[PDB]
Formats: C-alpha cells, sequence, structure tokens
C-alpha cells in the first residue's frame, strides 16, 4: 500500500539557496571563496532543519546529532549540488547556487578546479546511471550516517540500527526489474559504488578548506561562524583519523 | 558551537 517514508523525505528536501554573491565584482579567488563560505553557512542552516525532521533522528543522542551533521555536511552538499548541476545545466557547470554558478574561468579562479573536475564527474554520473529522484533523496538520506568516529558515538546501537533501516529504505526504491532479479543486485551494487564516490571528493575539500581557514587572513577570504568553528574543531578530526566514512565496499 | 547547537534546542 501507499507507503510513508519517501513522502517524508520528498517533503523536507530543502528549496533554493542563494550565496548572496555580488556577480558584478571580478571573478578572484578572494570574492568566490567567500561567496563559497557564505554559502555553506546558510545551507547547515538548512541541513540543520532537514536532518531534525528525518525519520528517526531525533532518536540518537543530541550531541552524535550534531556529531554527525558537522561531519557529513560537506558530502551532503556535495551531492545535492551535484543533483542541481545535473538537473538545471546537464552538468556542464556546477549549480551551487543561482547567483553563484561555476563556469570553466571560475573553477580555475577559485584555485580548486580539480576537485570542481570531480564534482563535475560526481554530477555527471546522475545522467550516466539515470538516477531517480526517489534513489537521490534516500542516498542523500545515507550520507548523513556514512561518517562517525573511530571511538563510535555516545548510542552507536541507536545509530547502527538507524542506519540500517536507511540502507534498507534504499533497497526498496531501487529502479529496477523484479523479474530480473540481476538488474537489481547490479542496480544496488552501482549506487553504494556512487554513494562511496562521494567520500574522496568531500575529504579533498575538507583539505582544502582547512588549509584556506589557515591562511584566510593572508589571502582575504572570510568564513562566516558557523563554518570556521567547525573547520577548525571537526575537520581537523577527520583531516587527523579520529573520524572517518563508512564505506560499503573495501 | 552557539547557532550550531541553537539550530538543535529551538522547538526539540
Ligand atoms: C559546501 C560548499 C557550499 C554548498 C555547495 O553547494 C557545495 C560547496 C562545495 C565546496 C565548498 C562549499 C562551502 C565552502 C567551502 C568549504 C570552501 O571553503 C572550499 C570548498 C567549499
Amino acid at each position: 500500500s501507499q507507503p510513508i517514508f519517501l513522502n517524508v523525505l520528498e517533503a523536507i528536501e530543502p528549496g533554493v539557496v542563494c550565496a548572496g554573491h555580488d556577480n558584478n565584482q571580478p571573478d578572484s579567488f578572494a570574492a568566490l571563496l567567500s561567496s563559497l563560505n557564505e554559502l555553506g553557512e546558510r545551507q547547515l542552516v538548512h541541513v540543520v532543519k532537514w536532518a531534525k525532521a528525518l525519520p528517526g533522528f531525533r532518536n540518537l543522542h543530541v550531541d552524535d546529532q550534531m556529531a554527525v551533521i558537522q561531519y557529513s555536511w560537506m558530502g551532503l552538499m556535495v551531492f545535492a549540488m551535484g543533483w542541481r548541476s545535473f538537473t538545471n545545466v546537464n552538468s556542464r557547470m556546477l549549480y551551487f547556487a543561482p547567483d553563484l554558478v561555476f563556469n570553466e574561468y571560475r573553477m580555475h579562479k577559485s584555485r580548486m578546479y580539480s576537485q570542481c573536475v570531480r564534482m563535475r564527474h560526481l554530477s555527471q554520473e546522475f545522467g550516466w546511471l539515470q538516477i531517480t529522484p526517489q534513489e537521490f533523496l534516500c542516498m542523500k538520506a545515507l550520507l548523513l550516517f556514512s561518517i562517525i568516529p573511530v571511538d563510535g558515538l555516545k548510542n552507536q546501537k541507536f545509530f547502527d540500527e538507524l542506519r540500517m533501516n536507511y540502507i534498507k529504505e534504499l533497497d526498496r526504491i531501487i529502479a529496477c526489474k523484479r523479474k530480473n532479479p540481476t538488474s537489481c543486485s547490479r542496480r544496488f551494487y552501482q549506487l553504494t559504488k556512487l554513494l562511496d564516490s562521494v567520500q574522496p571528493i568531500a575529504r579533498e575539500l575538507h583539505q582544502f578548506t582547512f588549509d584556506l581557514l589557515i591562511k584566510s587572513h593572508m589571502v582575504s577570504v572570510d568564513f562566516p561562524e558557523m563554518m570556521a568553528e567547525i573547520i577548525s574543531v571537526q575537520v581537523p578530526k577527520i583531516l587527523s583519523g579520529k573520524v572517518k566514512p563508512i564505506y560499503f565496499h573495501t | 558551537h552557539k547557532k550550531l547547537l541553537q539550530l538543535l534546542t529551538c522547538s526539540s
């Protein structure tokens, strides 16, 4: 009969977020990165509101809720950006925000052209794999539950159950033919491979933003409060190996 | 940490 989980994910999916970028100023490293940082700060508000509205999320210990959001935001935001880029510009450009679309020139000026190329490839995967909106939403929800401390969470048992349930929801919505069991298996394989592929991209961006925050005063790049806190307190836990992604495949 | 946790405390 009529489900519920998908209804919820569709209902809570964040709307359009603008970066507040002044497209009159030249495309300088300082201007572009300061705008991406502000976009991050703005999107973080929406990620928190989204996560708190997810089925079961409030069952986690409050400190664990904070922790998973602070570790997973980069992956979540990149994955969502890849989808926007796919749907809006067929992955030709990176659609960070309606007022902050990166073309080749901006990719170069941002000094993260290589990372942008990887993000474009991620975006293109949505087309190559013909990912459905429902597959996208379930995959994105699972990204929230895909990075934790090596030492575990305060209530790891509840987390493990929640993650299991999100994996089950993804399995249920995969676009495949049940009459051909091999198709469903191949599809699930492809999707878990796609999910895993987000992590190395997020890692490169974690390294970049950390290095940027350290030199931010020297290169005139502004970091808002929440971003500067998370990049200085949580991101280094990832970079130092205290916090690691949960991969499907070895 | 203030603004971030504030987004969780508000209407918990
Ligand atoms: C998450 C954001 C902002 C939201 C988005 O759509 C994806 C994008 C990916 C690159 C991030 C950026 C936020 C600011 C960062 C972290 C910069 O400091 C360097 C890389 C940027």
